[PDB]
């Protein structure tokens, strides 16, 4: 029970992989802005696991044939960022 | 310079993200690609959670806020604190 709450209340705990600046960076450009560390840093955690759910899409495809990540495991795992389909 | 500094930063991510997903080696266009996708994805949460607040009576942007952004871009928060988990374990090198 609340696994979630739990989370965001120790995001001032955790170091992301991605530098807060790098985040902040990214945000303050798209015009967004906050004083809270911890919204930084649970977008860090956010965009970090997008792309780790990119990675385990192609590694799943790469083990139908230690491990090279290449465009044809990768192309795939793609599908659903592509051009605004309507 | 900043750009360049950028870059590299996120080429290194990248980097780490890939070890623990379990990759030894990468195909340059396929870094190129994740690191792409990487500052374009946190640029979005960005614009979302700009749109987003907007509607709110707080200056402030709230943690609760940017959960419900998550969820509206369709971002599966649940898995999250599971994750956060591993990634501390997570090393640069
Ligand atoms: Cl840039």
């Amino acid at each position: 029970s609340t696994p979630l709450v739990d989370f965001l209340m120790q995001l001032e705990d955790y170091t992301p992989t991605i530098p807060d600046a790098v985040t902040g960076y990214y945000l303050n450009r798209a015009g967004f802005e906050a004083s809270d560390p911890r919204i930084i840093r649970l977008i860090s955690l956010a965009a970090q696991k997008f792309i780790s759910d990119i990675a385990n899409d192609a590694l799943q495809h790469c083990k139908m044939k230690k491990y090279t990540l290449t465009m044809e495991d990768l192309t795939p795992a793609l599908s659903e960022y592509g051009i605004n389909v309507k | 310079n900043y750009h360049l500094a950028r870059r590299r930063t996120l080429q290194v991510v990248v980097s780490s993200l890939l070890t623990e997903a379990g990759f030894e080696s990468a195909e340059k266009a396929s870094v190129e690609t994740l690191t792409e996708m990487l500052q374009s994805y946190i640029s979005e949460i960005g614009r979302s959670a700009k749109s987003y607040c907007e509607h709110t009576a707080r200056t402030q942007p709230t943690l609760s806020d940017i959960v419900v952004t998550l969820v509206e871009m369709g971002f599966n928060v649940d898995t999250l604190p599971a994750y956060a988990k591993r990634s501390q374990r997570m090393v640069i090198t």
